């Protein structure tokens, strides 16, 4: 019933681990599949080869702009942004995949995967995931970013797709 | 519209280009009669709320009735919302989707999740819905249609009973009204209104005679 | 005497006198209860006069028998 | 009615022929004056419903009034039944059911509900309830059968002032409005309605005016 | 008047220039217009009756209705003393004695009585009662005022409805009735004493007549 | 109206008289105009109900508008009390009671609830609520007292494109009834009625063709 996608990492090209992430598809269904069809890269484009951008220990990795690779774009599968689904879960701890935005109902791709808890983000970002496998490699890739987000290597979305 | 494929798989298939065309023609060759209502149906049988938005776009013509028809639905999908608002309840051990009014109507619905409400064990019979949505809105559009009142059905002097009964007979298939009210009406209109050559033999045979009777005592 | 179908007004003839012989013959008349709802509202307004026709359509179908009254009064 | 024998329990009777008579006299011979609300409710005292229903039912002529009586009894049960919930389930012997508006018409109990509801402890005014509505809806016609207005009455030149503020006290009874604005109407209007002559010898009387030295004063 | 210090003691403070100021400017330029008396509500907000009384006293001219207004809280301080039993003899400290009409009407007292009444435990409010009986009087007032009553206004055949309707308010703000017998007049004589042609207009719009609505039907 | 103090904390301050002598100035002066609502806005930041009640009795004339505006309060006030239901069943120890869809007027309730009511934690904005429904009824009003519709207008052979444009865009923020019609209005209607010299110089533009060059082609 809910989908399940998953992220090969690469940390400049040497294979990192795999994270794989439950969508709650029966909460926020058009944020889940949003994540999930940009996931596949079944309606032309998507995820794979994008990169985290920002990567800040111990609050959370963001990425998804595939189009300008630095947190200025990206776009959603219904056009370059959506609403706000709604806030029904909350930024409860480490793992919670939740959506970036710049501002309420500016959703496109880029999404943040958060390493703590994070209730200051409640009401204000849509969670639509959790980690599912693989939350040590969201851990081991924290140390290639820094407090200001830039990160020291290239971290990418080497392969991704759909599981269950 | 879905079909069973081999073996017991429903997959999507796209409206063929020949039911469209039969479909146009149906709707410039006999306008909107009464009969129109089953022909639509059977040519939609199963059919996803979008192979129905385009069965009911390709009509050329008569942009009023349409109107009406979109209007009604529109009504019928807000009473559906009314009549089907979530009220709060310990959530269920599954989830399904669920059609609002503007998801069965097929406004904001991806044809992907049309597939998933209707393939789904249990279905969701959102095709249904919609159907009989449109049905209502094509009784409103037939019952307009009608040129004359049933009321001022009346024979001509040398008009046959044979075109007499039939004129009267489509309009009242056309008029609106329950079962009992036309069950009264072809008692008390039928034989009245009828010219008085044929009306003194309908009345010779009696007020409860039956249809045949009277047709075949009028014949010639 | 006359059938409830059969009712028509005159041209000057008041809708006093009317509505007071269609319900009259409507009352004589036989038939279910049901269909008399029917009856009147298919009926009542359709067989006026062409100027109080007019009137009683500007109220609306499903208006009142008072209000009906009232709008053609004197 | 439910006449009370002396000193024992009281007895249902039948309607009198003579109160019966009397009614239908009063109906056709003054059409719907505003005293057939007074006498009506005098006539017909402690009777059940189906007293009333056949009182009203024995009415011939002014099938229009009878059906606007009729659709605001219905009315008022509709507006009971909604404000007023109606129980159901096994009951307990020896207390009558919860009686809903359609029962408290009397178009869809018996009589032997209705003595049953008016005997119970504590009684139930059922028959209190529909004659309530019936003077309602009486009102409602005598406001009808209103010839013309109060606003619009003015008095003739010759036509005397006794003439003039019995034709207004009469267009006073049928009028509709409250009585808290009753009042003032037949305070201002009756002083300001008048000839000139009368006008001005009430107008030097001044405040306080009374109708007994209002007309000693328009005397002549 | 009584300023309220910000956490603090509501601390005395004398009535500022510009409050009389505006009052003799407003009561010179503006007659007595029915606005005047919420713009006197609105100028004296929790003040002393000595600066009613110095608000009062400063009007200039129209002596009239100074002295009708002086009659009406005499009339009114002779009521509440009558209704009113005053007490008397040795007063326990802290508690201050019982508010005389004469006393409440600040004719016969100083300000530190008035200060100790409106700061009691529970307060007893001398400049609510006192200004109630001001603002009745200066109704009275602008009662007597009015030029025309309400009953005689009609529309003149060229005068649009917005002046007639303007006039109409004005004078049933004017008015003395209760405000039932206001709504009625609201509700009846405004369509009732319309032009012909836009009564007619108004009369085509039926019931449930609203001004906005009114309005834009008389347009042209 | 509440100020805030030096430690934050905010208390109720009586109107000051030169803001009411300012709002009755402004209202009688420029009458109604679609600039006397952001003036009222500006006026009473933060006024308390009873305030605003005392910003509209007085009011002196135009009484046809006040009414109006108390109707338009009188329908807003009724929605307040049907969206939302009290609940039922045991208050929370740290919470009381919230004030009806009248009291939100100030009607019947005195100023200290207002005041609690303002400054309670959490704070619940009456005045802002009553304040926009204000606004509402004054656009309303400025909507009737518009002396044209959108439609009707076409520029005179000798009146200025200037004057043309002003008429045009003043009856258009009188109309309000909606902003994306607005910006169809102001792209067709503005085109469609010049004067036909003037009219083909802006046709020579096209419709890319925005105001300034607009008015500088017909300029000169």
């Amino acid at each position: 019933v809910n989908p399940t996608v998953f992220f090969d990492i690469a940390v400049d090209g040497e294979p990192l681990g795999r994270v794989s992430f439950e969508l709650f598809a029966d909460k926020v269904p058009k944020t889940a599949e949003n994540f999930r069809a940009l996931s596949t890269g079944e309606k032309g484009f998507g995820y794979k080869g994008s990169c985290f951008h920002r990567i800040i220990p111990g609050f959370m990795c963001q990425g998804g702009d595939f189009t300008r690779h630095n947190g200025t774009g990206g776009k959603s599968i219904y056009g370059e942004k959506f609403e706000d689904e709604n806030f029904i879960l909350k930024h409860t701890g480490p793992g919670i995949l939740s959506m970036a935005n710049a501002g309420p109902n500016t959703n496109g791709s880029q999404f943040f995967i958060c390493t703590a808890k994070t209730e200051w983000l409640d009401g204000k970002h849509v969670v639509f995931g959790k980690v599912k496998e693989g939350m040590n490699i969201v851990e081991a890739m924290e140390r290639f970013g820094s407090r200001n987000g830039k990160t020291s290597k290239k971290i990418t979305i080497a392969d991704c797709g759909q599981l269950e | 519209p879905i079909v069973q494929n081999i073996q017991g798989q429903m997959v999507h298939q796209a409206i063929s280009p020949r039911t469209l065309n039969a479909w146009v023609k149906v709707v410039e060759e006999k306008a909107f009669s009464p009969e129109v209502i089953p022909m639509f149906s059977a040519l939609s049988e199963g059919a996803t709320p979008q192979d129905l938005n385009t069965m009911l776009n390709t009509v050329g013509g008569h942009q009023a009735a349409m109107q009406m028809l979109k209007e009604t639905i529109n009504e019928e999908a807000a009473e559906w919302d009314r009549v089907h608002p979530v009220h709060a309840g310990p959530i269920a051990p599954g989830q399904m989707r669920e059609p609002r009014g503007s998801d069965i109507a097929g406004t904001t619905s991806t044809l992907q999740e049309q597939i998933g409400w209707m393939t789904n064990n249990p279905p969701i019979p959102v095709g249904e819905i919609y159907k009989r949505w449109i049905i209502l809105g094509l009784n409103k559009i037939v019952r307009m249609y009608s040129p004359t009142s049933i009321l001022d059905i009346r024979q001509g002097p040398k008009e046959p009973f044979r075109d007499y009964v039939d004129r009267f007979y489509k309009t009242l298939r056309a008029e609106q009204a329950s079962q009992e009210v036309k069950n009264w009406m072809t008692e008390t209109l039928l034989v009245q209104n009828a010219n008085p050559d044929c009306k003194t033999i309908l009345k010779a045979l009696g007020p409860a005679a039956t249809l045949e009777e009277m047709m075949t005592a009028c014949q010639g």
